[PDB]
């Protein structure tokens, strides 16, 4: 996850949240 | 094909790949269920990956 925000996403792939049943794009 | 395996770094955190032209939807969809049968310690976690990496 890149840094340097609070919206650390990815540069590649997805995150899958299992415990709230939501995918973060 | 479709890979599953733990995060080198994150213990509460798993790796998953899945291949060009899969359903993913499918893929995610197990991965909920799973997910929370068990669970980790912390807040569980998948990667998806696409593409075959192997």
């Amino acid at each position: 996850a890149q840094a340097g925000a609070a919206n650390r996403s990815l540069t590649e792939g997805f995150v899958l949240d299992t415990m709230n049943d939501s995918l973060s794009k | 094909g479709i890979r599953v395996m733990d995060h080198p770094t994150m213990p509460d955190t798993q790796v998953v790949v899945i291949p060009k032209s899969a359903d993913l939807q499918s893929v995610i969809s197990v991965l909920t269920a799973k997910g929370k049968e068990a669970g980790p310690q912390g807040r569980n976690k998948f990667i998806l990956l696409s593409g075959d990496t192997s």
